[PDB]
RNA sequence: AGCAAUAGGAGCUU
DNA sequence: CCAAACACAAGTGGACCGTAAGCTCCTATTGCTTTAAAG
DNA sequence: CTTTAAAGCAAACGGTCCACTTGTGTTTGG
């Protein structure tokens, strides 16, 4: 979950840099992807393979 | 249980190792002992 | 790793204008609810594992991050 | 050239196992394609068991070609060597 | 008259 | 006969390659995401 | 305004072999 949530959190910066520099508010429901910490975890509990 | 299942395969890989060593020798028509080379190991086979 | 940070001070082709912008978020309490299901219609409803079972579903549960986005400018969320 | 004079053939008189053995076979192919068959025929049907049966009787026509390891060799009917 | 590959894991007999 | 500098001899550190045989099953994955172009 | 296709992009210990270092010897030339 550490691996997983640093690389959200990585998401969250490069979504970030391109969208504050349109001057927008931004409700920041697009900003998560939900879908990598769901993937990460269950490709990890679905292969055994413990890492990216 | 430890000893069985480790030795094995070093003595597979000397066995395999003696059999390519030696996988090449045939006693000949002469008697004599020769390799692929036609080189000789022994004149006569087991000295009888 | 609580908080992240953006920055830019000056010179972006102003009139020698600047200000300290950053902008940042902050993470807060998980939420952590009873495993559901949704379908391709969009209903919800509780899940069981045997329904996970026999659909080759992920048995899991939804968690949620609240995250309040602040911002501070110096001229020198659900 | 190549081949020895039947006076100073230094081999063994007798016939060894693999050279019996692939005789045996050779003869058993051959009398399984309807080749003709030497031995009076008795009983057996099998081509292998009609095969040894002229082996015994020295009636097998081959030949075996035994090579030395300088390249050369000796020449051997199946019938002057000796069959235990 | 035509039934994928690559990996990992658990096992069988020495 | 003796001084010397460079012709000529090993000792030494740290590179690669390989590790028994055969067999069974199941399970998952087979590139993904973002940008640009066309209707 | 939406969909499809193509191109580009991340962060275990042993031993044979090779020549640089350390060392010894020559034999010109006074």
């Amino acid at each position: 979950f550490r691996i997983l949530f640093r690389k959200l959190t990585r998401e969250i910066y490069r979504y970030m840099q391109r969208c504050i520099e349109t001057d927008r508010d931004f409700n920041l429901n697009l900003a998560v992807k939900s879908t990598t910490i769901t993937s990460g975890l269950k490709y990890s509990l679905a292969t055994g393979n413990w890492g990216e | 249980l430890i000893d069985t299942a480790v030795k094995t395969a070093e003595t597979g890989y000397i066995q395999r190792r003696l059999v390519k060593a030696l996988e090449d020798i045939m006693v000949h028509y002469d008697g004599t002992t020769r390799n692929s080379l036609g080189d000789i190991i022994q004149f006569l086979y087991g000295e009888d | 790793e609580p908080r992240l940070i953006l920055d830019q001070p000056a010179q972006h082709t102003n009139e020698k204008d600047n200000i300290n912008k950053r902008y940042e978020i902050r993470f807060g309490k998980i939420y952590l609810s009873r495993p559901t299901m949704t379908e391709a219609d969009g209903t919800t409803h509780a899940m069981f594992p045997q329904e996970a079972r026999l659909r080759n579903l992920t048995y899991s549960s939804p968690v949620y991050l609240d995250m309040e986005k602040s911002m501070f400018t110096s001229i020198d969320g659900n | 050239e190549l081949a020895i004079l039947k006076e100073e053939r230094t081999t063994t008189p007798y016939l060894t196992k693999y050279e019996r053995a692939r005789i045996l076979g050779t003869r058993a192919l051959q009398i399984s394609m309807n080749a003709p068959v030497l031995v009076d025929i008795e009983g057996e049907t099998d081509p292998l068991q009609i095969a040894m049966k002229e082996l015994s009787q020295r009636k097998i026509p081959l030949v075996i070609r035994r090579y030395l390891p300088d390249g050369s060799y000796e020449d051997w009917g199946c019938d002057e060597l000796i069959v235990d």
